[PDB]
């Protein structure tokens, strides 16, 4: 719950580290994703973290490549990027979904219920 | 070749061999497809997987059920087997991601899940009646060895699928996306490979009919026998001698006895749902334990999950070691081991198993990274373990079959098995517990085996032998 979301400009072929930082509940108890909306686009799944951290995924195209990752302590997820290109130049957003049965896909906005803002990555 | 084992047997053990093989096969993948192809929560992924193998644990109530009192065995096995391929057809074709999506996928999954539990609750039981009928009741000293090849089977079934199925999901593109499909179509095809290899025994099967609704018949004398001694105002002779003994003014005697027997062996078996949860706590805790230990073995790095191809492993030496060779040592002398010593010292060997893995544990948290263990100091234990494993499961199998009546054969298997699922369900509540040290898990591990085994062992002086 309040998921905020912090990052920055970047440059092409270089790697950034945005983090998440969850604040009000305990951090053990949502499945965690991150989205993005590039100008015109709807929106994208970018990666995912379940709630022990075990169970991580990356959407197809994880731009070279990333790596999700959370601390249920003090409540900090990060996404690491490593070959961002001239796409990816998109708003970040980080989605919190609670703990709970379900059928819906895991990689979908319908799936998580709380939204944070985005961060302008731009490359 | 002239023996007393009928061929008729090397197409059952090789049926369940591709059985187990299939299923192993199923299963290793199944987790993996929910998460990273139905895009599932941890959460459901982790209880639709306990469901399902809750499910397959329990269905073996249906299938004796069935064939015991209805179409008997080899129509029980023939038809469940059907809907086993049929269930698997579903699974298969459930995970090309060619034909609808998120909807028909979850859908045919869980029916072709469904449909894998039946047909799995019902070639279990009735596949190893099946193989005892085989053999004539006079040898029992052959049907001995038929169990411990059927435990040798399923255990190189498990091993093989252990080995096989990486391959089989490593870098595939069935539809430009991981193939799940064929992860699934190999234990299809080995289902139906397994199915055909035991229909091509029929003209040799000794198919015994069915001796009419046996559940039904006992369950109408056990309820006629507890109403039936309820004289509360009055009454001489409610059952004497017995619970069962005056449920005779129907129900002839040759249904009392055969549930006089069937109740005697439940009662033998009430505390051994509890030696399966306790049994279980070595395929996650002591991977935990081999997390914190060396595993170089100077040769080849040796990751703690692959530890638990061990525990397949030593059975497949066992097995043969035991009833060729320490069995047969223990025969030389007049010491003499009724199949119900062979359960209560597998239970010590699985306690001792437990306490040496406390003492490791000990051993470990010692530290103080140079009295570092090797993955190594993990083989007593698991050598303990698996002996109590081959010296309860086997005695337990044949112990299952040779004291069921004729009538309900398939039925006393199925008891065994729901002693296997009652000690899941026991190891599913029990996992949301967790306040103790590793060490201390072990050594009440340990305690709680010796309990279970002194309750076990004076409950098996008193049982009374079929005969
Ligand atoms: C009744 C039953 C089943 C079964 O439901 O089909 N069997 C397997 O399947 C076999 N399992 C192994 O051979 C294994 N080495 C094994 C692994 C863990 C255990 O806590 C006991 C046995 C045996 S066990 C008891």
């Amino acid at each position: 719950q309040l998921v905020e979301s912090g990052g920055g400009l970047v440059q092409p072929g270089g790697s950034l580290r945005l983090l998440c930082v969850a604040s009000g509940r305990p951090f053990n108890d949502y499945d965690m994703g991150w989205f993005r909306q590039a100008p015109g686009k709807e929106r994208e799944f970018v990666a995912s973290i379940s709630w022990s951290g075990r169970v991580t995924d990356y959407s197809d195209s994880m731009k070279g490549r990333c790596t999700v990752s959370r601390d249920n302590a003090k409540g900090t997820m990060f996404l690491q990027m490593s070959n961002l290109v001239p796409r990816d130049t998109a708003v970040y957003y980080c989605a919190a979904a609670r703990r709970r049965w379900t059928f819906k896909a895991t990689n979908t906005e319908e799936f998580y219920e709380t939204w944070g803002q985005g961060t302008q990555v731009t490359v | 070749f002239g023996s007393s084992y009928p061929v008729s047997i090397a197409f059952i053990v090789v049926n369940e061999f591709c059985e187990r093989f299939s299923y192993y096969g199923m299963k290793a993948v199944l987790t993996l497809y929910f998460l990273y192809f139905l895009h599932w929560n941890e959460d459901t992924s982790t209880s639709v997987y306990h469901a399902f193998s809750s499910l397959c644990y329990f269905t073996p109530i249906l299938g004796a059920a069935i064939a015991d009192s209805w179409l008997g065995k080899f129509k029980t096995i023939i038809y469940l087997s059907l809907v086993y391929v049929l269930g698997h057809v579903f699974k298969s074709l459930g995970a090309i991601p060619i034909l609808g999506g998120k909807m028909l996928h979850t859908i045919l999954s869980l029916v072709g899940l469904s449909l894998i539990a039946l047909g799995t609750g019902g070639i279990k039981p009735c596949v190893a009646a099946f193989g005892g009928d085989q053999f004539e009741e006079e040898h029992a000293e052959a049907r001995t060895r038929y169990f411990s090849v059927f435990y040798l089977a399923i255990n190189a079934g498990s091993l093989i699928s252990t080995f096989i199925t990486p391959m089989l999901r490593g870098d595939v593109k069935c539809f430009g996306q991981d193939c799940y499909a064929l992860a699934f179509g190999v234990p299809g095809l080995l289902m139906v490979l397994a199915l055909v290899v035991f229909a091509m025994g029929s003209k040799m099967y000794r198919k015994p009919p069915p001796e009419g609704n046996i559940v039904a018949q006992v369950i109408k004398c056990i309820w006629f026998a507890l109403c039936n001694r309820f004289r509360n105002r009055s009454g001489d002779l409610p059952k004497r001698q017995h619970w069962l003994d005056w449920a005779a003014e129907k129900y002839p005697k040759h249904l009392i006895a055969d549930v006089k027997a069937l109740t005697r062996v439940l009662f033998l078996y009430i505390p051994l749902p509890m030696f399966w949860a306790l049994l279980d706590q070595q395929g996650s805790r002591w991977t935990l334990q081999a997390n914190k230990m060396n595993g170089d073995l100077g040769f080849f790095v040796l990751q703690p999950d692959q530890m638990q191809v061990l525990n397949p492993f030593l059975v497949l030496i066992f097995i043969p070691l035991f009833d060729l060779v320490i069995y047969r040592l223990i025969s030389k002398c007049r010491i003499n081991f009724s199949s119900l010593r062979k359960m209560a010292v597998g239970m010590i060997l699985a306690c001792l198993a437990f306490a040496v893995a406390a003492l490791v544990e000990t051993k470990i948290n010692g530290m103080i990274p140079v009295n570092k263990l090797s993955i190594a100091w993990q083989l007593p234990q698991y050598v303990l373990v698996t002996a109590a494993e081959v010296m309860f499961s086997v005695t337990g199998l044949e112990f299952s079959y040779s004291q069921a009546p004729s009538s309900m054969k398939s039925v006393l298997q199925a008891a065994w098995l729901l002693t296997v699922a009652v000690g899941n369900i026991i190891v599913l509540v029990v996992a949301q517990f967790s306040g103790l040290a590793q060490w201390a898990e072990f050594v009440l591990f340990s305690c709680l085996l010796l309990v279970v085994c002194l309750i076990f062992s004076v409950m098996a002086y008193y049982y009374v032998p079929l005969k």
